[PDB]
C-alpha cells in the first residue's frame, strides 16, 4: 500500500520492528496518528496504548508507559520509557537511593542457585585443616 | 568491557560532558523537526534519556 | 594424620570441587542470556545519540 518503517524500541529491548500502514498514539498535545509520509517532528507521548497497523491489515496493540516519538524522512522510531516517568516520581527514586546509601543495609539479589552453592561452598571449605595437612608453601 | 569469554577490561568512561562524536555530529541535512515544546526542552529530556541508557547499558 | 579423617578430609575436598564445578555449568548457562540482553540494549541508546548531535548542532 504506501506503508513506512516502524521502530519502538525500550532503553531494555526492542518491542518492534517492520512496516505499517498507520499508528495511533495519545501524544502530549493530544490524539495523535501518523500516516505514512508525515512532516519530520520530535514529540513526548504520554503514558497508555499505541494502535500499530502492521502491513497487510494486521493490527497490534502495545502498552507504553511514554516515550519520545521522532518522525523523519522515511523512518519513525518510538524511544518508549520502561516505566512511567515524571519529575514527582522521579524525586521519589533519587530519594530512596540517597536514604539507602546513608544506611548499609542489606538486601537480597535474585539468583538462588547462587545463594545456596554459595552457601555449601562456604560449609564443605570451612574448617579443613587440608593446607596443614598437605605440605604447602605460602 | 566484555571483550570475549576469557577477557573483561575494567574502563571508565566519560559520559556527561557529552563527549564529541565526529560520527553523530559532523554530517547534517535539509530538513529539521517541528519541536512541539521548544527544541531546548527536548534536547534536555533526550540527554538524560542517554546518559540512564549508558549507565544501564 | 590418622587416615580415618584425612578420609573426610578428602570427602571434603571432593565435594567443594564438585560445587565450584556445578558452579561452573550454571554460571556457563547464564552467560549466553546475558549477552542477548546487552545486546538488546544497543539500539535506543545508538538511535537517542543521532537525535541528539542532529539537535544539538542548533
Amino acid at each position: 500500500a504506501m506503508t513506512y518503517h516502524l521502530d519502538v524500541v525500550s532503553a531494555e529491548q526492542q518491542m518492534f520492528s517492520g512496516l505499517v500502514e498507520k499508528i495511533q498514539v495519545t501524544g502530549s498535545e493530544g490524539e495523535l496518528g501518523i500516516y505514512p509520509g508525515h512532516a519530520p517532528l520530535l514529540t513526548a507521548i504520554k503514558p497508555g496504548m499505541i494502535r500499530i497497523v502492521k502491513q497487510h491489515g494486521h493490527e497490534e496493540f502495545i502498552y507504553l508507559s511514554g516515550g519520545i516519538l521522532e518522525v523523519q524522512p522515511g523512518n519513525v522510531t518510538v524511544l518508549a520509557d520502561t516505566a512511567i516517568r515524571g519529575q514527582d516520581l522521579d524525586e521519589a527514586r533519587a530519594m530512596e537511593a540517597k536514604r539507602k546509601a546513608e544506611e548499609h543495609i542489606s538486601s537480597s539479589h535474585g539468583d538462588v542457585d547462587y545463594a545456596q552453592a554459595s552457601a555449601e561452598l562456604a560449609k564443605a571449605i570451612a574448617q579443613l585443616r587440608v593446607i596443614e595437612l598437605t605440605k604447602k608453601a605460602m | 568491557k566484555f571483550i570475549n569469554t576469557m577477557s573483561q577490561v575494567p574502563t571508565i568512561s566519560q559520559l556527561l560532558p557529552l563527549p564529541a562524536s565526529d560520527d553523530d555530529d559532523l554530517k547534517h541535512k535539509s530538513w529539521d523537526y517541528l519541536y512541539e515544546p521548544d527544541p531546548k526542552a527536548l534536547l534536555d529530556t533526550l540527554l538524560r534519556r542517554y546518559v540512564e541508557s549508558q549507565v544501564y547499558q | 594424620a590418622g587416615a580415618k579423617e584425612i578420609r573426610s578430609k578428602i570427602a571434603s575436598v571432593q565435594n567443594t570441587q564438585k560445587i565450584t564445578k556445578a558452579m561452573e555449568m550454571v554460571a556457563a548457562s547464564k552467560m549466553r542470556k546475558s549477552q542477548d540482553r546487552m545486546a538488546a540494549s544497543r539500539p535506543y541508546a545508538e538511535t537517542m545519540r543521532k537525535v541528539i548531535g542532529h539537535l544539538a548542532h542548533g
